[PDB]
RNA sequence: UGAGGUAGUAGGUUGUAUAGU
DNA sequence: AAACTATACAACCTACTACCTCAT
């Protein structure tokens, strides 16, 4: 009659040295770490993004609610939860007819549309940033569902990523100016229904987490540093290992395989993984041949050297495959002596439902069953005390930890994964199933392969959500 | 001396400003008192609030809200305040808090906004520096601000049936354990006795081809119905593994190894199942790496098994709870189990199309919860069961496998208070986020559902 | 959020068309 | 120059893995 084992939530810190456990409600008591000035966003495509983006921005202004806070907090209002400025004015506004769009939309090519369409916002983007002398921190997009409609790849009247997001903050990555999209049925569902009435963008009660989303993505993309680590030990960081397989069509994929240096703070000091022309999509061994390896990890070594002022002194992988030995001593020969490795892994297929007999209230998080030294289970979706419900759907599915190889206690990885959990940094959520890095890994690793027109990726974070 | 602050609001429907600003207060170095913090039930109202505007209170603040400006208490500390303003002549002892927009200048009453308001309707950043800077013109006495006690006041006042607790819980899982495997992995070397064009599947008992032999559990005469030539062949020929070898993995030949073994008993395990299973006469689904499976409506009394609902009735379409296995020999010679509901229209034939299936399986999940996932495993289970105990594999003439039809439940340290029901309304409110979060072509299936 | 629905090897399996001594 | 019975891979069976989509 084996016991499951729970662990705490992390205490994450806030302003003047304060540590809570919800990033909601964290914000909204104390604060942000660092206070900025103010930002200054700016719109693009047409008008009515503009005064859609106006409307929204006079409702955010005011404070709005929810059903209840017990589960969805509150949102006091900007100024008063972030101490930044933020206003009608200053907002600057560029026009985009629908004359070309129209003459364009009737092109066979749905790809070329596409392209000349993103050429357009790009070069526009980059005008407004080259001849004005105004700085704007965070770009905005909006997009009609004209164009979101007439002119998908399926509708019916290959190294690219179709995906319009993708390859706009790829090739913004490569120009590096911020900027982020969101879609018009979005936030204007006061007025975006069906036919039959009902809104299919269903805000009326749940405005909150629009909120704090987008509050928290526009401070974070502002510079602003949102949160930070209670209990931190100085020498280790988190290299998330990015292995998200690349698929553009038949062009030889091979392995594109990023990393993160997650070592103290919320930004990531990402090198992008080479092409990698060592064998082909049939790789599935998924080790690392050792010069490539070495690089990654001097990389890896030479980032944290120069963010931290001194050599790590344990390194943790994280990855979503298995690890053999030869990648292992490639990795040690390029390690110091007083350095360790660990390599930790983040799996899915893996199948273990616990439900509960008697109560109306499912598996928690932070519970965790252990197999052995090297391998267990922990559960990081289900119920939470914190917002005295479950955020996972259903029955919650947990992530499957293995230790491939290396010497390391299971609670105290267990510690740093739900911790790494606690990190989610895109929307305002209180966290997530698999550790950020796993997440923002399929993120980094799904925008950098998006175009072959990149070198060097810029060390500044704030340029991928 | 005076230095309390006390917020008139009116419960419950203003404890969302009350709290913000009094934690705000109290993070400012400005001591707060109200009723969501300090005013608990079995406390009484007013003559608190008399004494702390007689002898505490500094500067009086009021929430305009729609319900809290009616009550009898309310008006009598009002009334004591003007008397305490008429006591030492203090004009500007009230505060006017603009909150509910609905009200206008003519429905706060006859002793509230005639000294000035402070400006709270459009943000509240300027409406707690005004507050801090007219605290500062009238020279409060304060102490500097820390946000480690208001830190903890939050902790112990916010989180009192509200965080984590002591206590035991009991769990189970989707595992089910095998009681007995095989006593012998037996190796059949048929050598020319297979035909060439012969499917494995099609025998009544499992079997995998390795090489020239055969891995099967069943024994050597078990395959007589459908080979007529398997007289000829002597038993002394076909080589025996013991399974607990293989369990233990103290077994290492060249001829197969341990994990190969293990796979193969898993792969025996699977073809055993869908067999076994088959034999109970349940109906099929067609999935894509698996095999789905669902119980055909009204085979069983009232739709029940021991009082729990398995199959039932919705809109239009039958909804059946249905289970697939996979066989997983690492952590013990445990079965797993996946949880499924398999939709028809009538009960007698499946939908043609997948994502009416989906849309379904989505539909039916946010109607119960995992309880009834709990009882309808349990009940398909112990229906899979003939015996009060375990579930009759066939792998064989003379030797058979045993499965317990109780999970493996397992059991965690602490627990948690459970509150009502309104609860699961809210875990319908996130599942209408879900709805609301993300979307990709949903139009075609969604109008083709017609 | 995650549960389907899709192919990739996925690691050992038995037949394509050479030269070993 | 030529007799045995293998070469010396590499194609189609199959459990562990591993991708874009549906509708909430």
């Amino acid at each position: 009659m084996k016991e499951l084992i729970y662990i705490e939530e992390p205490s994450i810190l806030f302003a003047h040295g304060q540590k809570c456990t919800d990033p909601r409600d964290g914000l909204a008591l104390f604060g942000p770490l660092n206070q900025i000035y103010g930002i200054k966003s700016g719109v693009v495509g047409t008008q009515k993004g503009l005064q859609i983006f106006k409307s929204y921005l006079d409702k955010i202004q005011k404070p709005i609610y929810n059903h209840n806070n017990i589960t969805r907090p509150m949102f006091p209002g900007f100024e008063a939860v972030f101490g930044c400025k933020w206003e009608s004015q200053n907002i600057v506004f560029k026009e985009i007819t629908d004359e070309e769009i129209r003459r364009y939309l009737f092109n066979a090519s749905t790809h070329k549309r596409t392209y000349d369409l993103v050429t357009l916002f790009n070069d526009k983007i980059i005008t407004a940033n080259k001849n004005d002398e105004e700085r704007v921190d965070v770009w905005f997009v909006i997009v009609p569902e004209e164009i979101y409609k007439y002119c998908r790849p399926n509708s019916v009247l290959y190294n690219y990523d179709a995906q319009f997001h993708d390859q706009l903050k790829a090739r913004l990555l490569e120009h590096t100016i911020p900027t982020q999209i969101l879609r018009e049925s979005t936030l204007a569902w006061r007025d975006f229904k069906n036919t039959f009435g009902a809104p299919i963008r269903d805000f009326s009660k749940i405005e909150g987490h629009l909120a704090w989303t987008i509050s928290t993505a526009a401070y974070y993309k502002a510079g602003g540093k949102p949160w930070k680590l209670g209990d931190i030990r100085p020498g280790v960081c988190y290299l998330g290992l990015v292995y998200k397989k690349i698929e553009k069509s038949k062009n030889p994929q091979n392995a594109c395989c990023a990393a993160q240096m997650f070592l103290d703070n919320g930004d990531g000091t990402v090198f992008k993984g080479e092409v990698g022309p060592w064998y082909n999509p049939e790789k599935g061994e998924y080790h690392l041949k050792p010069k490539e390896a070495k690089a990654l990890l001097t990389q890896a070594l030479e980032s944290y050297k120069e963010q931290n002022k001194s050599y790590p002194k344990e390194v943790f992988i994280h990855a979503r495959t298995r690890f053999n030995d030869e990648e292992w001593n490639a990795f040690n020969e390029v390690t110091p002596k007083n350095t360790n490795l660990v390599g930790v892994t983040i799996t899915k297929s893996k199948p273990l439902k616990l439900y509960k007999t008697e109560g109306a209230f499912p598996i928690m998080r932070g519970n965790a069953y252990i197999v052995d030294e090297k391998k267990a289970f922990l559960w990081t979706l289900g119920f939470v005390p914190k917002l005295q419900s479950t955020l996972s759907m259903e029955v919650p599915n947990p992530i499957f930890i293995e230790i491939n190889k290396g010497e390391a206690e299971i609670q105290q990885v267990l510690k740093d994964i739900l911790a790494l959990t606690k990190l989610n940094y895109n929307a305002c959520i209180y966290a997530d199933g698999e550790p950020v890095t796993l997440r923002f890994a399929n993120k980094i690793g799904e925008i950098l392969t998006a175009s072959t027109e990149i070198k060097t990726p810029p060390l500044a974070f704030k340029y991928y959500i | 001396m005076r230095n309390k602050i006390f917020i008139s609001h009116a419960t419950p429907e203003d404890d969302d400003f009350t709290r913000w600003l009094s934690l705000k207060l109290i993070g400012l170095g400005y001591e707060v008192w109200c009723d969501i913090l300090f005013l608990d039930k079995g406390v009484d109202f007013w003559s608190t609030i008399e004494k702390e505007i007689r002898e505490n209170t500094c500067k009086f603040l009021i929430v305009s809200s729609t319900a809290g400006n009616k009550r009898e208490g309310v008006l009598k500390e009002l009334a004591v305040a003007t008397k305490v303003k008429k006591h030492l002549q203090d004009d500007m002892f009230i505060i006017p808090l603009a909150i509910d927009e609905n009200l206008s200048y003519d429905d706060i009453n006859i002793e509230i906004v005639r000294l000035n308001a402070i400006d709270f309707k459009k943000s509240w950043a300027k409406g707690l520096q005004d507050l801090l800077d007219a605290f500062e013109k009238q020279n409060v006495p304060k102490k500097p601000p820390d946000h480690s006690k208001s830190n903890l006041l939050y902790q112990q006042i916010f989180l009192h049936d509200k965080q984590a607790i002591e206590k035991e819980e009991t769990y189970d899982s989707n595992w089910f354990p095998i009681i007995s495997f095989p006593n012998e992995l037996r190796f059949h070397r048929y050598d020319w006795r297979l035909p060439k064009q012969f499917d494995v599947r099609t025998l009544a008992f499992p079997a995998i081809r390795y090489k020239e032999y055969l891995c099967t559990f069943a024994w050597e005469y078990d395959f007589i119905h459908q080979l007529p030539k398997t007289e000829t062949y002597n038993g002394q020929e076909s080589i025996r593994i013991s399974t607990s070898d293989i369990l233990s993995g103290r077994y290492d030949t060249d001829f197969i190894r341990n994990y190969e073994c293990q796979r193969l008993i898993v792969q025996l395990i699977n073809k055993a199942f869908e067999l076994r299973m088959k034999d109970k006469n349940v109906r099929e689904y067609q999935m894509s790496k698996t095999f789905a499976y669902w119980i055909e409506k009204g085979k069983l009394e009232k739709d029940k098994f021991e009082k729990i609902k398995l199959v039932g009735k919705q809109k239009n379409k039958y909804w059946h709870f249905g289970i697939s296995a996979a066989g997983k020999l690492y952590p013990s010679p445990v079965l797993m189990v996946s949880s499924h509901i398999i939709f028809t229209m009538d009960g007698i034939n499946l939908i043609k199309s997948k994502s009416i299936q989906h849309s379904s399986r989505r539909k039916q999940g946010k109607n119960w919860w995992n309880d009834k996932w709990r009882e309808k495993l349990l009940a398909f289970i112990r229906f899979l069961s003939d015996d009060q105990n375990a579930i009759y594999l066939n792998v064989g003439s003379e030797e058979k496998i045993l499965i317990s039809n109780k999970p493996l439940k397992f059991f965690g340290k602490m627990s948690y208070v459970t509150p009502s029901e309104v609860t699961l309304e809210e875990e319908s409110v996130l599942a209408d986020i879900n709805n609301f979060e993300e979307d990709t072509e949903d139009l075609d299936e969604l109008e083709d559902i017609e």
